[PDB]
């Protein structure tokens, strides 16, 4: 009788577990991009004048010469970008990664609780099912 | 008609919901403007700053850019306050119209 | 009786219509990228020495100076790339777009036939249903 | 043409009508972004440092050259918007005409 | 055992399927190599050509690059022929083993 | 710990075992690509024109500098592969241990 009540809510939880798993990926995705960004800025230090090839689409690349490699124009929100030196730039990137990591730590907990309570509701839905049949 | 008042009461509940969304949106734009102004103030007075407008990016004097964001920030905050004031009126008009129904129902007698 | 035979095949067709609709998008996607590529190569002609900003991730850009803008290194398959001048490059791009367009023309037909035959099977599944009930 | 195929065309037309409505929103968006860029440019000095977007890169260009390019782009987009609206009206007309040819075929 | 021959016959049917896949794969690599060699021959003798190997791209003499692809092309074609030859043997061994079952079934008598 | 939670850990471990198997395939792939690049480089002349990949751009670098970087990368990846295999064995061990603690709890 009260079986459907459980077999039903274990969904609003299974529909929330998968949502958080998704949001955690986006965050991991962002962290990845920031890591690649860190590698590129590191890789160009001391390379003023070095040639570079820029991918412009469908496997095609054009030539350019790196310029003022110790500087990088960074977006800070609301349509604004600021030119920053290498150390400052790497510092902002690490701060953002840390923040996102921290956000990932927190999302992990939320997912735990949910998975936990689901564990205590299943033993009940299984014994109610044994009753109806 | 009591059913005409239910509809008006319901149309007003949706407005309250709409206004609630505008408020969340304005708050987000305020946070973003604040975040950008914070970055700009930590940069040196001669830092090179840029503004993106659509598909273009243009270098702009930092002091003009700061003033521009300050004005947007201040206009958004005033907007937020105007919204909350409209919010309260709606809630009062709501709790009100509810009463006008909570009794017009006991129709006659 | 023979209703399920129809109500069943209209799926192998509905499962093939959506597949082609998908493949047609990929093709449109490729065409789009080739169009953006054409714009970039056109946009840089005559700009040797002009500064450019290259997106390097998460809203960040670095500086470079365009070099030998009338040349573009293009991928031709099997791990090989060839440097080509502007006219040759634009010529290959148009050829590929044409080919993909042609491929799009063909995919369109295939989708038509399928949608067509489905139209002749439904009038039957509807009258068989009226019989069973 | 039987009512079944008549109805199929009507829904096909509705499909067109929606795809056109999507192009309409996009061009409007593109027009507004172009006018904004033109506005910001008008304020800057002639020697301003500006870059235009071109796929995977931004290219530095003089303000006057960019202003002319954006003006042409704006004009092409406004003509595009005009074309889209005329097509939208053509489909709407065909929709109402097809619904009438369907109501009179049902009785 | 007749059921041991059915299994062997079935295991051989899967092999035929596997080999069929290897053949489609080799054909694809042949088309791609051919397409690249065609591009290289239309380019001038002093065209600058490059080879990608993993995450690196390196400029290489066009005549060495052409020879390298030619060798890969020729080795793949020989491979394709070897595959088709293995294919025929398998099909024959298949039509065969089928016969050995199509009669071993009428067991005794 | 009841068999229900015991089984939950076992499946959790299987999850780990599969994620580790995926890292293992990736590092192997990365090792092979690095060794290929090293091979091609060994053939080129010291003044060869070579570019290394760094996210959204390729950077031109001298052959000797790139050879040392790829050698270091290869060594870090091979150590990574060694670490992954040791972890894989640890999880396999824990899996068999958990299955035994489950079979003996069922009777």
């Amino acid at each position: 009788a009260a079986l459907a009540e459980i077999v039903a809510q274990l969904n609003i939880y299974q529909s929330q577990v998968e949502l958080i798993q998704q949001q955690m990926e986006a965050v991991r995705a962002t962290i990845s991009e920031l890591e690649i960004l860190e590698k590129t800025l590191s890789d160009i230090q001391g390379k003023d004048g070095s040639e570079t090839l820029v991918p412009v689409g469908a496997g095609s690349f054009i030539k350019a010469e790196l310029k003022d490699t110790s500087e990088v124009i960074m977006s800070v929100g609301a349509g604004v970008a600021i030119k920053k030196n290498f150390e400052d730039a790497m510092e902002s990137i690490k701060s953002q990664k840390n923040e996102l990591e921290s956000t990932l730590q927190k999302m992990g907990e939320n997912l735990r609780a949910i998975t936990d309570i689901m564990m205590k509701l299943s033993p009940q839905a299984e014994e109610l099912l044994a009753a109806v049949a | 008609n009591v059913q005409h008042q239910l509809a008006q009461f319901q149309q007003l509940q949706q407005q309250a919901q709409a206004i609630s969304v505008q408020k969340q949106t304005v708050e987000m734009q305020i946070n973003e403007t604040q975040k950008a102004l914070e970055e700009l103030s930590r940069a040196a007075d001669d830092a090179e700053v840029y503004k993106s407008s659509g598909n273009i990016l243009i270098r702009v004097a930092k002091d003009e850019l700061t003033e521009e964001l300050q004005e947007k920030l201040e206009t958004l905050q005033l907007r937020e306050k105007t919204i909350e004031r409209q919010e309260e009126r709606v809630m009062k008009k709501l709790q009100e119209m509810q009463v006008n129904i909570q009794e017009a129902m006991k129709g006659a007698g």
